[PDB]
This record gives C-alpha cells, structure tokens and sequence, in this order.
C-alpha cells in the first residue's frame, strides 16, 4: 500500500512546475506593473558646474537649465564633457552614464563573428610571427617593452593582389586576442554631410580612449584615405580633411593606450606619403601569391574533409597551378568536388583537380595589373 | 532689452521671446549683453544672472 | 471622337499615392467610355528605372509606377482603350512593360 | 497509515496554492494585462528609437520627435531581444518601452521584390544546355541539399558569372530560375547603384544582404554589374568616388569578412574586360561561364519556341531558316 | 446670426485631425499614420467606420 | 606663428612641450571639425573660443591647423561655399590683424 505516495508526489511536482513557471512569470510581470510607475529620464550633458549644487546643463534636443543632483550622485565625477541623466518633471539630475555609442559603432562592432585561429591559414609564418610581435605582445605584457624602456610600436599595413586573405588574416587575429575588436569596412564614413564623418571617427576614438585594449581594423582605405593633389573635385576636399582627421588622431596630443590599428589594402600607392611615415604605421608588410610549399600546405588544409582514396597527386596539382590564393584553392577544391558531384561521384577522384585547375587557370584571362608596390 | 524700471525682455532656450518683470536683486547694469540669465519654469521671471558661459 | 491629354509631370504632387490616385482616376475614367485615348508624355519622371539606395525619397513615383504596371496590363486588360507613351529614349524604362 | 494523510493535506494545500498560482496569474493579470492592453491602447503608442542599451537592463529612447529619454528600467522586453538602433514603441506618458515595431525594412527594398514571377519553363533555353547543367549544379543544389556538399565535404559555390553576346540570353536564367525554383527571388540593376545621392549605396548593399539574411533562400539577380564594375584608375582630378564606394562595399560585404550561405549572387554582364580583378577572383564569383553564340540548331530551337503558340503551317524547315541566319 | 443657435450646439461635436496614411499591417486594419510634423504612428481605428476605405 | 616640414619631423611634439612648460590656460582645438552644417557654426566656434579667451586671460591659447580648410583659393563656387566662405572670412575677420592681448600664438603647421 504505497502507490498514493507517488500519486501525490507526481501531482505535487507537476503543480509545483505549474506554480513556478506561472508565478515567476507573474512576478516578472509584477515587476513590469511596478515599472509602469517608472519615469523616462531626460538625456543631457553638463555644460559647467557653478556651485556645490547648481549645475549649468543643456538638453541635447533643445533648452538649457541649472539644476542639481539627488543626494549621493558623486558630483565631483561630473566634469564638463560628461553625459548625465535628468528627471522628467522636477528635471533634477538622477544619474550620469558612461558616454554614448551612436549605434553605427554597434552595427559593425558586435556584428563580428569569432573565427578559427591561424590553423586555417599558412605559408605566412614569417608574417604570423613578426606581425604577432607587432600586434599581440604589449597586451600580453607591455613591460619587456618597459624592460628595455621603449614605447611599443603602433600599426602595420597588408598589401598585394586583392583577396589573398588579408581580411581572413585579421579574422585569425579576431580569433586570437578575442577582446576588443572594432573592425570597420571604412568606406561608408561619408554620409552626405561634412563633419559627421569626422564626428563618427571621434566617437570611435573616444570609445577607444575609454576602453583600454582596443583593436582597429580598416579595409579598402583607398576610398577614405586617398591622395592630396591640388584641389579639383569638391568631393575630394572632404576626403582630404577626413584624411587629416586620421593624420591627427592616429597620433593626437595624447598618444593612444593599447589601441592597435591593423590595416589591409588593395593598392598602397595612392595613399598620401604623409601616411607612409613610420610611427603612425610601423611597416608595410607584404602577403604574396603563394609558392610551391605554400600552395601545397594551404591545399592540404583545403584537402581535409574529402572522401578521397590513395590517388591524391599533390605535385601535379601544385605544379600545374601557377599562382593561386587560399580561396583560389577553395575554388579548385570546391569545384573538384563539384566535378565529382557532376555525374555523382560519392567518392573523390583526383582527376577532377585537373579539371578545376583547367577552369580557374583559364578564368585568369580576365585579371591584369598584378601588383601595386608601395614607396 | 529693458523697457523700464525692473521689467525687461528675455529670449529663451525654449524658442520664443518673452517680456518679464525682473527683481531688484540683480544690479541694474549687469544686463548689457545677451548674458546667461536664470528664469522660472512656470512663471518666467529673472532670479540671477551669470556673466560667463560657453 | 474621344481623346484625353496627360503630361507626366502633372502628377508631381506632394502626397503619397496621389499620383497613384490619379492613376485610379484615369483608369476608372477609361472604362466609362468606349474607344478612347489618353496620351502619355515625359514618362522618365513617371519612372522606368528602380533607382534605390538607403534614402527613401522619390517614392510616390515608385508606387505610382507600380500602380501603372498593375492597372495598365494584367488584371482585366484594356479593350477599347489605347494610350501612347512619348519619350526621347527607350533607355530609361522598365523590363516589366518591356514584358514582350 | 498517515503518510497519505500528510500528502493529502498537502494535496489540499496543492489545490489551495494552485488556486493561488492561478490567482497570481489571473487575478494579478487582471491589473497587469488590463492596464497593459490599456497602455497599448493609449495611442498608436509613440514610435521611437533606442539609442543605446546599458546594464548597470538600462536603455535610452529617442522619440520620433527626435527627443531623448533615458530609463534605468526597460520594461516589457528583454535586453537581448532588442538592440540599439531599432524602431521601438513607447508610451507617451510613462515613457516605457512597450513593443518592438515589425517595420524594419526600407521602401524600394520592398519595391525591389519582383512579386509576379513570370513563367519560363525549361523548354525555352536552347543551346545553353551544358550551361543549364552547370547552372543547376552550382546554384539550385545549394538551395536544396547542403547535405549533398558536406557529406563529401567541400563547399557550396560562391557566385556565377553569366556573360557572352547581349542577345544569346541572360534574361533567360533570371526568369527561368525564378519560375522553376521556388525560393525567394530578388533582382538588382546597375544604374540603381549610380546615384547622385552620395554615400548611400552601402546602405543598399548591407540592407539588401540583411534582407537576404532574414529571407534565407535568397536569389539575388545582379544585372549589368559592369555599370559600376569598372577597372580603377590613378589619375588627378578625373573621375567620381561613390561608384567605387558601392562597388568596393559589395566586394568587402561579399568577400573579405563575414561569409554566409544564406545568399546567392547571380551577376550577368555583357562584357567582362571592364571588370576589376577584385570583382571575380574566386569567392566573389566562383565560376566564369561563357555563353555560345547559337550555333545553328539553337537559333532554330528558340525561333520555334517563339513560334510555339502561333499558327505555323508545316511547310517550315527550321534548319534552312536558322542556317541562312549567319551571326 | 442666421444659424447662430446651432453653432452653440456644435461646440460638443468636434473631431477628426487630418493625418495622412502611410501604410498598414496585414490580417487586420492596423494602419500607420504620420500627422504632419511630429513623428510617425502605428494606428488602429475607431469602431464605427469602414476599415475597407482606409 | 607658422611651421612647415616633412611629415615625421615631430610636428605636434613642439606643441606638446610648450604646453608642458607653460603655466597658462592652454585651450586647444583642432581644425577639421570646423567644417559643419549650420550657418556660421564654425564661426560661432571661433567666437566662443575668443570670448572665453578674453574672459579667462591673455594667457596662452592654442590651435593647430592650417591645411586645406583655409587655402588661398577664395574663388570657386565648388561645394560647401557657404562653409568655405564663412571659414575664410572668419579666419581673416577674427585674425583682424590683431587682438593684441589674448590667445598667445596660434601655431599653424
Ligand atoms: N531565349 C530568348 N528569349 C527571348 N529573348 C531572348 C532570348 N535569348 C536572347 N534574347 C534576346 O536577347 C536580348 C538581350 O538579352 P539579355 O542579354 O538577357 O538582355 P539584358 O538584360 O540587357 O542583359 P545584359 O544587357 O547583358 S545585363 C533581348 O532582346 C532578348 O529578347
Ligand atoms: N625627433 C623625434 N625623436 C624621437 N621621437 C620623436 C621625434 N619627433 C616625434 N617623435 C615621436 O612622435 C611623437 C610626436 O610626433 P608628432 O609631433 O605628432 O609628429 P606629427 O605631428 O604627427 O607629424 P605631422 O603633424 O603629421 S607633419 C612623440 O611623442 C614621439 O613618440
């Protein structure tokens, strides 16, 4: 005679699940009913402090006021250039916040997917190690730099033919540090106005001033950097002054603190030789079109998830190919598996690699000017 | 500007312009420029004047 | 005996679908009468190319042009109504009325 | 024989506390959902924008009258569901985030979606037959079976180029794949990307690709890519800028960073030689598919395809007709 | 004063701001209005109208 | 005062050091934020700097920009000509030749 124990325990557990999943959502909605008594607070900024409790302020949508804090708001921490909160009705200061974002920063900052580490890439081991010495070190420890006593360097630029995985290398960086990446495509900065470009640059740079270990990556900088000639196009005046926004605020009065800039271009020639002086960017390091061992190693990276057999003629694929990126190897391996899927090879024959080398090497009829060598 | 004794005209940061009775508290010459002055929320009258700003 | 004349930039009026409302008006005056002729001219500002980026501007033209494709041909075709369209270019038109 | 007595007194207490569970639900929901319907039925509840979102859970609201309102208590959403730079609906009096607006698109993006989807059954394409085969294998099967790729483990393809003479048929694949595959079709022309309005085509590219991100079976038919696809110069005082901004934004938004197989990119140019080396390379457009001039029988075939629904007397020799058509 | 008394009876009968329509949702009326100048709005109707002709 | 030289001679470095040595109220701005939308906006910025300058002291106040906002080409109706005009006229008309007791040595380079 013990079934009533289970016949009450199961009902107690199920009614407890009901009461928990219902009454807890009911307590959250009770907190929402309490939030129905919560007031929207005015955004604004201190203009200047006059007395111990009078504070000259200005609404960002309009008027100007002299008001006071609550009781414990740490008035000393209000310094002109801080973003504060005001009451709606009595208009008294309720809070100060860390500064704004203007969410164009958000929609390219936290859009970033983390990647695999540098195990995906290869044939740039010199670039891996040396660019590691110019990127990774002073946030691991900045004090071997201070054991010798020298200020750490600032930044670099990647160049060569387009698409070799300059940005994929930055992705391998974006998988390594995993800390504070701001990666901007760096051409949409001109909206339709004049100083809004500069203002967004300032907003990102004060975000980099607030947060310590920041990383900056800009791509296709030819649109935004450009070259200074005598003034022709009025739509290049803006690019010259935006470039001077870069010329100051990559050095500034205050030098940056752990704010690394990483750069990657398709042509570094058209950049102004005011930007080619070191200190700002330390060295322009080259990523090349691969060699035999480079093609072989990145190919064997791409030869991984393949239902192959004892047929893989590595040397014919690498030697019958005459300059092909990691993504060109994606093209060749992908379409070799496609030629397998052409007439449905559930396995992978090697002879389709020859067909893919045929197709892509014949497709290279279309691409000239294979270099832009800086300085 | 001031029309007469202790009653004057102030524009505002609310958008429009107003003509206000001002107290004898502020000294009668402290209002030469368009100086930073203090008004009332509800009933719009001068309390104090601050000479610097900006 | 019938004819109506309509310049394109007559529809430059500053409310959304007002030009589309006059497309409604012209197509519901067309079916009242038999063997009639509305005439079209300056059909570039009426719109043939779907120019767009993230602006949201000259869109009454856009929805009016969609209303034009809708009531023009497709969904109870024309009958005893013929309308000529005048231009200097077959270059700035739509491939949806170049629907062959 | 008293464990059942304690458990049945606890079951009467379970009915009591379950009446209390239903009480804390429904009786409190009287107040809550009554006044939350009533706050939803205050107005068309003053749509607005979140500027940022903090967690000291705390949000800043800008109205659609461009007036700002912080709150340290958000309300009827969660901090993860919203994100800053969103359309949001806010009470006029309490200034409270109520509900998210489902209007997060543009205007001529919604006009860009070709809704008619005209019919091209595969009788019509004649002479491009191996192009039909390579085309289906490189585009339609990415829409159907990624199992067919990654059970052999390679990749799905990344764009295909349709080029040849401007008569031999580039419109054919557009209407054919739109009518025969049942994915979400979207097209794109070239002078659309030619704008007097500076600095806005990046919004077109990124917002159309977010549209493709949220309408995942996304055929995107780029047409006349060689309009803005032009091989670059390095001159002085000669040339515009924003065409290169839109072109390079399409490039850096397609390749370089953030890849996605929720996009399918179909471009079709007449000529190829004007195009950049960066517009193709091997992840921009994977394939380089030239089109044959219709040899003899392809001319006869398509000429009969146009004469399918017309009255044709059988005294017609198509090989004679198409064979005395040269070029 | 040819209708002055009825004009002293239309003072409790006054409604209907101008408010051009942008668009709507689906499955329901649920329209969307800008007034003129202020803002935008996602509106719903009073009950004694025709949801067809909106 | 006016400076020139190739990029990389430590151009801001002198301004850094002279800001360090001095006692005065080293108000700094930079140049490329002067190009802004509303009427006389950057001109209002220059007058804010000058009125606050004459309010503080003739102590030392600082600006560091010359290039491409104030070129000698007055004569072009080619874009932002309201802004180009107000910047050029503001620079000259607040230069004035002199103000004689304010804003010691705007250094341009
Ligand atoms: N199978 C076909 N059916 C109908 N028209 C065809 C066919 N093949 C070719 N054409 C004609 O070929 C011409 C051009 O075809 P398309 O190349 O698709 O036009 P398009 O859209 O201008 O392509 P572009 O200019 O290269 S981006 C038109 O006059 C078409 O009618
Ligand atoms: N002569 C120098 N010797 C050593 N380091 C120097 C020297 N000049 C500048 N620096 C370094 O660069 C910083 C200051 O350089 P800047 O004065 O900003 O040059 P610059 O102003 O950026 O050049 P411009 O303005 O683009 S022409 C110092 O903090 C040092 O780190």
């Amino acid at each position: 005679k013990l079934l009533e124990h289970k016949e009450i325990d199961g009902r107690l557990k199920e009614l407890r699940e009901q009461l928990k999943e219902l009454t807890k959502q009911y307590e959250k909605s009770e907190n929402d009913l309490k939030a129905l008594q919560s007031v929207g607070q005015i955004v604004g900024e201190v203009l200047k402090q006059l007395t111990e409790e009078k504070f000259i302020v200005k609404a960002t949508n309009g008027p100007r006021y002299v008001v006071g804090c609550r009781r414990q708001l740490d008035k000393s921490k209000l310094k002109p250039g801080t973003r504060v909160a005001l009451d709606m009705t009595t208009l008294t200061i309720m809070r100060y916040l860390p500064r704004e974002v203007d969410p164009l920063v958000y929609n390219m900052s936290h859009e970033d997917p983390g990647n695999v580490s540098y195990s995906e890439i290869g044939g740039l081991s010199e670039q891996i190690r040396e660019l590691r010495e110019v990127i990774e070190l002073p946030l691991t420890n900045p004090e071997l730099f201070q054991r010798v006593g020298i200020i750490p360097p600032k930044g670099c630029l990647l160049y060569g033919p387009p698409g070799t995985g300059k940005t994929l290398l930055a992705r391998a960086v974006a998988s390594q540090l995993d800390c504070n990446f701001l990666k901007v495509v760096s051409s949409s900065i001109v909206d339709k106005y004049i100083g809004e470009s500069a203002r967004l640059i300032r907003e990102m740079f004060n975000y980099a001033r607030d947060h310590q270990p920041c990383i900056i990556f800009m791509d296709e900088i030819d649109a935004i950097g450009g070259r200074r000639f005598s003034e022709g196009t009025s739509a290049d005046r803006e690019i010259q002054r935006t470039l001077m926004e870069l010329l100051n605020q990559m050095d500034g009065f205050d030098t940056l603190h752990r704010v690394k800039m990483i750069m990657a271009t398709n042509r570094p020639d058209t950049l102004d030789p005011a930007l080619l002086r070191p200190g700002r960017l330390d060295r322009k390091i080259h990523i090349d079109l691969p060699n035999e061992q480079a093609r072989l190693d990145i190919l064997k990276i791409h030869a991984g998830p393949i239902t192959k057999h004892g047929e893989i003629d590595y040397e014919a694929i690498v030697k019958l190919s005459d300059g092909f990126n990691g993504a060109d190897l994606r093209n060749v391996c992908t379409e070799a598996g496609m030629f397998a899927i052409r007439a449905d090879h559930d396995f992978v024959v090697q002879e389709d690699f020859m067909k893919a080398v045929r197709k892509v090497a014949d497709s290279k009829k279309l691409e000239s000017k294979l270099d832009y060598k800086p300085v | 500007e001031a029309v007469d004794q202790n009653t004057a005209i102030v524009g505002s940061t609310t958008g429009s312009n107003y003509y206000v009775r001002i107290l004898s508290t502020i000294d009668r010459e402290l209002l030469k420029p368009n100086a930073s002055v203090a008004l009332h929320k509800h009933s719009n009258a001068l309390v104090d004047v601050l000479p610097p700003e900006a | 005996a019938c004819f109506i004349r309509v310049i394109g930039s007559e529809l430059v009026q500053k409310y959304v679908g007002e030009g589309a409302r006059m497309v409604r008006e012209l197509f519901e005056m067309a079916r009242t009468k038999k063997a009639c002729l509305i005439f079209f001219d300056e059909i570039d500002a009426i719109g043939g190319a779907r120019f767009d980026d993230g602006a949201g501007g000259d869109n009454e033209v856009q929805r009016t042009m969609l209303e034009l494709i809708n009531q023009l041909d497709g969904f109870d075709p024309r009958g005893n109504i013929k309308v000529l369209m005048a231009t200097n270019r077959p270059d700035t038109l739509d491939p949806a009325l170049m629907r062959p | 024989r008293t464990r059942l007595l304690d458990s049945e007194i606890k079951i009467m207490k379970s009915e009591v506390l379950r009446v209390t569970h239903e009480l804390q639900a429904m009786k409190d929901k009287i107040k809550e959902n009554s006044e939350k319907i009533k706050v939803n039925k205050t107005l068309p509840y003053l749509v607005s924008n979140v500027i940022e979102l903090l967690d000291v859970k705390c949000a800043v609201i800008k109205t659609s009258t461009r007036q700002t309102y912080f709150l340290p208590v958000i309300g009827l959403v969660d901090a993860e569901k919203l994100k800053p730079g969103d359309l949001v609906g806010v009470n006029k009096d309490s200034y409270l985030i109520l509900e998210t607006l489902p209007t997060e698109y543009d205007s001529r993006v919604k006009a860009m979606e070709v809704d008619e989807r005209p019919t091209e059954q595969y009788s019509d394409i004649g002479g491009l037959d191996k192009q039909i085969q390579e085309l289906v294998e490189a585009i339609v099967l990415p829409m159907n079976h990624k199992e067919k790729f990654e059970n052999l483990g390679i990749q799905p393809p990344k764009g295909v180029l349709m080029y040849g003479p401007p008569g031999t048929g580039k419109t054919l694949l557009a209407r054919a794949c739109a009518a025969q595959t049942k994915a979400t079709f979207l097209k794109l022309a070239g002078p659309q990307l030619v704008q007097m309005f500076i600095g806005d085509g990046a919004k077109l590219v990124r917002d159309a690709f977010a549209l493709a991100k949220e309408k995942a079976p996304s055929i995107i038919f780029i047409d006349e890519l060689d309009a803005i696809g032009t091989k670059r110069f390095d001159s002085e005082k000669a040339g515009d800028r924003e065409v290169q901004r839109t072109m390079l934004e399409l490039l850096n938004q397609l390749d370089g960073f953030q890849p996605n197989t929720q996009v399918k990119v179909i471009a079709a140019t007449n000529r190829v030689d004007i195009l950049d080396p960066a517009l193709l390379r091997s992840g921009r457009l994977d394939r380089k598919i030239e089109f044959p001039m219709p040899n003899e029988e392809a001319r006869a075939r398509i000429m009969q395809i146009h004469s399918r629904k017309m009255n044709v007397s059988p005294d017609v020799n198509y090989e004679e007709l198409a064979r005395c058509t040269d070029d | 004063a040819a209708d002055k008394q009825t004009l002293q009876s239309e003072q409790p009968l006054q409604v209907a701001r101008c408010t051009k329509i942008i668009n709507a949702d689906s499955e329901d009326p649920k329209y969307i209005i800008n007034v003129k100048q202020f803002a935008k709005f996602v509106v719903d109707l009073s009950d004694q109208v025709a949801p067809t002709d909106i | 005062v006016l400076m020139y030289g190739p990029p990389g001679c430590g151009k801001t470095m002198l301004a850094k050091a002279v800001a360090h040595h001095t006692t005065a109220a080293f108000i700094r701005v930079v140049g490329s934020e002067f190009v802004q939308k509303y009427l006389g906006e950057g001109p209002r910025m220059v007058r804010d700097v000058f009125r606050l300058a004459k309010e503080n002291a003739p102590a030392i106040i600082f600006i560091d920009e010359i290039d491409a906002i104030a070129t000698k080409r007055f004569d072009a109706q080619t874009g932002a000509d309201r802004e180009v005009q107000r910047i050029l006229l503001e620079l000259l008309n607040q230069m004035d030749g002199f103000d004689q007791n304010v804003n010691v040595k705007v250094i341009m380079a």
